[PDB]
RNA sequence: CGAUGUUGGAUCAGGACACCCAAAUGGUGCAACCGCUAUUAAAGGUUCGUUUGUUCAACGAUUAAAGUCCUACGUGAUCUGAG
RNA sequence: ACCAUAGUAGGCCUAAAAGCAGCCAUCAAUUGAGAAAGCGUUAAAGCUCAACAAAUUCACCAACAUAAUCCCAAAAACUAAU
């Protein structure tokens, strides 16, 4: 019988070289996930379909911002084979209320606050 | 529908064949052949 | 030096000009084009435009 | 094509993504006054 | 001359269709993407 | 090089050995530390059937191969060079390394068909009348499998069966 | 229709009515390898001798 | 000649030779030992 | 002129009484009246029992799964008895007598109607399980020579191995699996559920690690 | 199952070789003839009668041979109806 | 490739068991040869292996036919391919 797959905790134990390979900070974990649905939910289990629905990834190739908490990390682990996950980068910091209409999201994973100045 | 264990080698699914091909063993190949090496 | 079929790559070697000479040549070419534009010796112009 | 090169350089995988070919106004009045903004 | 008994992709004797280098590269790319995902889902 | 000379003079046979001058190796090899000749001249994964100047260095004047215990090559390169020499001989290279037969050169036969990268012998392969379907196809081998380790500047693998 | 426009000749014996129509000659897709006797002596001498045969051996 | 899938020498005077693309066990003392690999 | 080498001497080996193989019964003394379902788990997967030498120094190692019945038992027994040395060699079984019943139906019977009739009995053997273990004051060349025929005649593929040969092959397998170059491995992918491959794979694949497929075992697949 | 007409024969045969002859060979417990096996080769042939509806089957006379099959165990908008 | 001599027919049963239907011992001569690892005789005889003396490439297993209307895209081992 085909059922849900238990994922052992050993898989999510990062190696020292993984941080250098993927450009991650070994000390401070990132704050927000940018998730993009790559594959389709057809020919996939209904629980995976429901997870992708509750994660707000109905439209493929559209990034979505989520927290870095274990509550959503559990679902991200469940459907990790259908999404690409990147850390949100803020070179210019969090946009204020005066820059909400001038923000943009570059494909490299960073959020620019001042976009197209004049 | 065939049984789990058969005699005809039980030709696998295409995804399983791709997985086997990807996970095939790759021996370590040294840069210089040591036979004719000093 | 031994010369075999696979000893050398099967494509002619490419040599690029020096960066300073390339910059000087580009300056000369752009100056000539600007002079052509100023003199107005162009008859008809076509344009690829995104719209 | 050429999506990987654009991704490495930081541009969108598709040239229509947040590039100047789409963000800028594609037309304007001959007098110079701004054109109405685009729905997209 | 060479017949495939039964249906082409159902019976005990199926088509011997092999795996291609393009498929291998695609699977490797997907595996790398998922490995990066599970790295980011660690901390 | 040693040559055997036979002299017949009045029911008397004289068999003698004569030593001639032989060329020597070039003074400067790129990798003097290599034990093997090819492996020290850095021709490994470089030669092919097209390179006749290297294949002609150690072969008998009648097209025969030379012993490895006398040549000095590693086993893999010896086998590869034997295959390359066979391929060149079948393709028609080394025209001067055939035995001289005054009687046999007058009765000409059908013109020699041009060929290259021939793996098997021309007189031992039966034509494939079935040729196989798409899934099961009897592919035609071209080239020797021992040459699959050669450098590929384009990077594409060499099709050994087509 | 496009096959009727194709002309194939076993040898270099082409009628003049066809020869007068030729515009350009396409390069050969395969480089013809040289034979041993076709190599020049200067190139033969330039190519190094990889191995030194012993004097005692007989060929 | 006997056509077989596996060739083995039945005496010390049998020699194995590759001819016409096949393998042949040839014996001169005992002609009955002639074997041809199929 | 050639250099002499010391010949291995076997002084700590004692030949027990009745070194030849014991006769086995096609049907056990107590037949199984209740018909049993043909479980395939007794063949699928690696062998857990009879995986190590007990008293002998050579063995017949099975690289695949199968069923051994009275014909195979008689063949092995007769061959070993007629090709063994009773004074310097002894043999021992590692598989029990045929006990699992096999049901058969006569020709011309349509599908269904109930279970068939017990025809014969077989013994299930998994891959990696020894069949016959031999010992004595002999070398490895002759025992391998006269056991290769038995291994070939066995249904599943088999080899005539020794303690040294088994250790060598296990060490080579471990070395290959630890120096494998590609970072992607079947065990890692199956455990991590990469690409959602658990849909195509089987729950037993998590333990088989891609080395076992049905009754067939490939030692070269890491 | 708003029809795929069902055995044998008459006529016409197509094809495969896992060959009966005809052809080229090897080994033989092949001295010669009759023989026994093994390889390749399918352009051509593979009989006439009695009994049985018979396919098979048994018998008579021969032949170099009376080969095994597929073809809706070929062929009823060509035929025969004995079962 | 290179050659093969000595106690000796080692001792028992058997018409014969001389390395060889079988059982027990398995010593000892020449630097160098097993009461003999394969052929062979009714029994022998005789022919090979390993032992010295002559050199010393590598040398463990792995190869397997077929059906019927007519085979079945053609083709291509290197110009730079995540
Ligand atoms: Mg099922
Ligand atoms: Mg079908
Ligand atoms: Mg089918
Ligand atoms: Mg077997
Ligand atoms: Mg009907
Ligand atoms: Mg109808
Ligand atoms: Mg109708
Ligand atoms: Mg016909
Ligand atoms: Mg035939
Ligand atoms: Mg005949
Ligand atoms: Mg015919
Ligand atoms: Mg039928
Ligand atoms: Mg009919
Ligand atoms: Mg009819
Ligand atoms: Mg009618
Ligand atoms: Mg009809
Ligand atoms: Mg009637
Ligand atoms: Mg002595
Ligand atoms: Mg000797
Ligand atoms: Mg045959
Ligand atoms: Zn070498
Ligand atoms: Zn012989």
């Amino acid at each position: 019988k085909f059922t849900r797959s238990r994922i052992p905790d050993k898989v999510f134990q990062p190696s020292p070289e993984d941080h250098e390979k993927y450009g991650g900070d070994p000390q401070y974990p990132h704050k927000l996930h940018i998730v993009t649905r790559i594959k389709s939910t057809k020919r996939r289990p209904y629980w995976e379909k429901d997870i992708i629905k509750m994660l707000g990834l109905e439209k493929a190739h559209t990034p979505q911002v989520h927290k870095n908490i274990p509550s959503v990390n559990a679902k991200l682990k469940v459907v990790k084979h259908l999404i690409r996950i990147k850390p949100l980068k803020l070179p210019q910091g969090l946009p204020t209320e005066e820059d909400m209409a001038n923000t943009c999201l570059k494909s490299n994973g960073e959020l620019v606050v001042r976009w197209l100045l004049n | 529908g065939s049984k789990a264990v058969t005699r005809h080698r039980r030709v696998m699914h295409f995804e399983r064949q791709k997985l086997m091909a990807v996970t095939e063993y790759i021996p370590p190949k040294p840069t210089i052949n040591p036979r004719c090496l000093p | 030096v031994p010369k075999t079929s696979l000893g050398s790559p099967p494509w002619p070697d490419i040599v690029l000009p020096d960066p300073v000479e390339e910059t000087r040549h580009h300056a000369e070419v752009v100056g000539q084009v600007n002079e052509l534009i100023a003199a107005g010796r162009y008859g008809r112009l076509f344009a690829v435009v995104h719209f | 094509a050429g999506s990987q090169w654009r991704l490495q350089q930081g541009f969108a995988a598709n040239p229509s993504g947040y590039g100047p070919l789409t963000e800028l106004p594609d037309w304007s009045y001959a007098d110079g006054r701004p054109a109405p903004p685009m729905k997209g | 001359r060479n017949r495939i008994p039964g249906r082409q992709w159902i019976g005990k004797h199926r088509r011997p269709r092999p795996v291609s280098a393009q498929a291998k590269q695609n699977m490797i790319r997907r595996l790398e993407t998922e490995a990066e995902n599970q790295y980011w889902l660690s901390r | 090089f040693r040559e055997v000379v036979e002299i017949l003079d009045g029911k008397t046979t004289i068999i003698e050995g004569r030593i001639t001058e032989t060329p020597q190796e070039s003074p400067n090899p790129p990798n003097p530390t290599g034990q093997c000749p090819i492996c020290r001249w850095n021709l490994k994964h470089k030669y092919n059937y097209e390179d006749v100047l290297l294949l002609s260095q150690f072969i008998r004047p009648h097209g025969g191969m030379l012993p490895r215990r006398i040549t000095g090559l590693c086993q893999e390169e010896h086998l590869k060079i034997e295959e390359c020499v066979k391929m060149a001989h079948r393709a028609g290279l080394l025209p001067n390394h055939r035995p001289k037969l005054p009687e046999g050169f007058v009765p000409k036969s059908k013109p020699r068909l041009n060929r290259y990268l021939t793996r098997w012998s021309p007189r031992s392969v039966k034509p494939i009348y079935n040729k196989g379907h798409r899934w099961n196809k009897v592919r035609m081998p071209v080239g020797s499998p021992l040459l699959k380790d050669n450098v590929s500047y384009s990077g594409r693998p060499l099709l050994l069966y087509h | 229709t496009m096959m009727q426009r194709l002309h194939l000749f076993p040898d270099e014996d082409i009628p003049e009515d066809i020869l007068k129509n030729l515009v350009e000659e396409l390069p050969q897709p395969r480089k013809v390898p040289r034979r041993l006797d076709e190599y020049t002596q200067e190139e033969i001498e330039a190519f190094p001798r990889v191995w030194s045969p012993p004097e005692d051996y007989r060929l | 000649f006997k056509t077989k899938g596996v060739l083995k020498k039945r005496c010390r005077d049998c020699y194995l030779v590759k001819r016409r693309g096949r393998w042949f066990i040839y014996c001169k003392t005992n002609p009955k030992h002639k074997q041809r690999q199929m | 002129f050639k250099t002499l080498l010391p010949v291995p001497t076997f002084e700590d080996v004692a030949i027990p009484e009745k070194p030849k193989l014991r006769f086995v019964e096609r049907v056990p003394l107590v037949p199984k009246v209740r018909r049993e379902r043909k479980n395939l788990s007794d063949i699928r997967g690696p062998s857990t029992e009879a995986t190590e030498f007990t008293e002998g120094r050579f063995a017949i190692l099975a690289l695949g799964g199968g069923y051994l019945h009275w014909g195979h038992f008689e063949m092995m027994r007769l061959t070993i008895n007629r090709s063994m040395d009773p004074k310097n060699m002894f043999a021992l079984w590692r598989v029990p007598a045929p006990f699992k019943p096999i049901t058969r139906k006569g020709m011309g019977q349509r599908m269904g109607g109930g279970k068939g009739a017990i025809d014969h009995y077989v013994t299930p053997v998994k891959a990696g399980r020894l069949i016959v273990e031999m010992g004595g004051r002999c070398e490895f060349k002759e025992v391998q020579g006269f056991l290769d025929l038995v291994a070939h005649k066995l249904p599943f593929p088999a080899k005539a191995v020794s303690r040294e040969t088994l250790e060598k092959m296990r060490k080579d397998q471990e070395e290959r699996e630890r120096n494998n170059q590609n970072p992607w491995t079947f065990e890692r992918i199956a455990t991590a559920n990469m690409l959602g491959i658990r849909k195509v794979l089987s729950p037993y694949d998590l333990t088989h690690k891609g080395r076992y497929w049905g009754k067939f075992y490939t030692p070269e697949r890491v």
